[PDB]
């Protein structure tokens, strides 16, 4: 069944799930036409596909050819990313299969479900939760290597960096969702916030900054002000 | 014409004989019911005044056999049997004609209703839905669950009608899993129509009993089948163009016969928007269309 606030701890617990995120797949610029029409150009996208046990990110890459020539793209993108995800689990060994995949958006659910058919056994869940998850391209490295693919590749990261040899997979995903949270309702703030001190860097292997303990408790009460002040901003409170 | 007599009716039961119903008094000499029209399948149902629970009935064709019905204290139902000796029955029907103990099938010169709502049905098929292969007839009641619904549990009575589930790999082609769901024609036309119905006859004959058994029994495993092959057809994008128009004249004699005050529990709302108003044979049901939006504009 659904997922949400009541069963939230379920999604750290040893049964291998993937979180599927499909709102960066179809992605597009709006512009008038020397006639004064409009049009849209496609520009790549990315299908993000996330253990939030592990960390583990498997990034698949959409290259706008493969909206060549096609109808009804944003409902072709649904059936694409099922497409891929699908093939994605036929590649892992039977062991690192998971046990379910959890949809940030209900019309993810018949796409993935009639793809994964020949996988009775793989739960297709939808969740009560308004993840950030669209925000994974205000991480720089992410949005570099989806708009530097000159054809479809996937890309493995860790999203937590080497955050789980300090904290429970409980506590990453609570800084990770609070981290794109913030960056999805403020993103130059939120970045201001991140990098604003030059001492503090970014690992090549690494996404986010080298926080201490100490510095990443500042940050996170930075991002918690930031998001209910723009709360404020928005609704004048 | 044909008759189906009755031993006696011991208790208070409304009879219904097809699209007809009528009432029968604890102990009335009420001994059957004659000029039973051939050619068709006929349904004789019941209901009794004590327990309106289990709607209950037969189906049967008199070319097939000398029918009768017994009521049975033990078993507490009216009971469809068969009379082997034509002699014997053929005088006990002559004697209870001449004795004026049978209500007349009331059928209108003009009217074919039964005729289009039993077109495609035939008594071969019916056995085989309802499996029950030492009688000539078919019982059917309210309870009774589908194949299908025992897979989502006696399976010897159960309603075997082919089973339709548009999220299954019978439905879906390896590599056009979009094309195939969103536009179920390959479905429709190579894996149930060439393959298991063998043609549209036969499966708008298991439409069509589907639909009866909906509305005579309130079969609700019958209700769901019916809907799941209209369904089917509407969201095929390439469909014979005989079947649509045929489909369009099966289903506005089914709307046109469904009791006003079943609608609430016999239409799916879902079904019918989809196939009358998004479908790709949204255009396609003129006659459809006309009569739901005249008789059930609060469904759509
Ligand atoms: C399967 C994935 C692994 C990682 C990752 O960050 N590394 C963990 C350490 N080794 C064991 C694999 C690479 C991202 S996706
Ligand atoms: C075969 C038969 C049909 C009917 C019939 O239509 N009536 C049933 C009795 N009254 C109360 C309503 C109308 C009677 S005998």
């Amino acid at each position: 069944g659904a997922m949400n606030s009541s069963n939230y701890a379920e999604l750290f617990n040893n049964d291998i799930k993937l979180f599927v995120d499909d709102t960066n797949v179809y992605r597009v610029t709006v512009h008038k036409t020397f006639e004064g029409n409009v049009a849209t150009k496609a520009i790549n996208g990315c299908i993000f596909t996330l253990n939030p046990k592990t960390g583990h990110l498997f990034l698949k890459i959409i290259h706008t050819s493969v909206w060549a020539g096609q109808k009804r793209l944003s409902q072709l993108a649904k059936w694409k990313t099922a497409e891929e995800v699908s093939a994605l689990v036929r590649s892992l060994p039977k062991e690192e299969q998971p046990k379910q995949i959890i949809v940030t958006r209900k019309a993810m659910l018949d796409p993935l479900e009639v793809h994964m058919l020949d996988f009775p056994n793989i739960a297709i869940r939808p969740t009560e939760l308004r993840l950030p998850f669209s925000a994974a391209m205000s991480i720089d490295k992410l949005s570099d290597v989806v708009m530097k693919a000159t054809e479809p590749q996937m890309v493995l990261f860790n999203i937590y960096d080497d955050w789980l040899d300090r904290i429970s997979s409980y506590t990453a995903f609570s800084r990770l969702t609070l981290l794109l949270r913030a960056l999805k309702t403020n993103e130059e703030s939120a970045k201001m916030i991140l990098l604003s001190d030059p001492t503090i860097t970014i690992k090549s292997y690494h996404l986010w900054p080298s926080f201490t303990d100490e510095q990443w408790i500042t940050i996170e009460s930075q991002m918690r002000d930031l998001i209910l002040t723009e709360y404020g901003r928005k609704y004048n409170v | 014409m044909n008759t189906v007599p009755f031993t006696s009716a011991p208790i208070e039961v409304t009879i219904g004989i097809d699209q007809y119903s009528f009432n029968v008094k604890e102990n009335q000499p009420f001994h059957g019911i004659k000029d039973i029209p051939i050619g068709h399948v006929h349904v004789i149902h019941f209901q009794h005044a004590d327990n309106s629970s289990m709607r209950y009935g037969y189906w049967f064709d008199c070319r097939m056999g000398n029918f009768y019905i017994q009521y049975d204290p033990k078993d507490g139902l009216y009971k469809m049997m068969e009379e082997r000796d034509g002699a014997k029955f053929e005088n006990i029907v002559h004697n209870f004609k001449e004795r004026q103990m049978m209500v007349s099938y009331p059928k209108i010169d003009e009217d074919d209703t039964w005729y289009n709502l039993t077109e495609f049905v035939q008594m071969d098929k019916i056995r085989k839905i309802v499996r029950k292969d030492e009688n000539q007839f078919s019982y059917v009641d309210s309870s009774m669950t589908t194949v299908q619904e025992n897979e989502l549990s006696d399976p010897a009575h159960s309603l075997n009608y082919t089973v339709i589930n548009f999220k299954s790999r019978e439905a879906i082609r390896p590599g056009h899993e979009m094309e195939d769901f969103l536009d179920k024609s390959y479905y429709l036309n190579t894996v149930m129509l060439q393959g298991i119905f063998k043609n549209s006859s036969n499966y708008f004959g298991e439409l069509q009993f589907a639909f009866l058994n909906a509305m005579f029994f309130g079969n609700y495993g019958s209700s769901l089948q019916w809907h799941a092959m209209i369904e089917l057809i509407c969201s095929s994008a390439t469909v014979p163009k005989h079947m649509l128009d045929k489909l369009d004249e099966i289903l506005y004699y089914q709307i046109k016969t469904l009791p006003e005050q079943y609608s609430d529990i016999l239409l799916n709302e879902r079904v019918w928007n989809i196939c009358l108003y998004s479908s790709f044979q949204k255009n396609s049901l003129h006659n459809t269309e006309k009569i739901m939006e005249n008789k059930y504009p609060e469904l759509l």
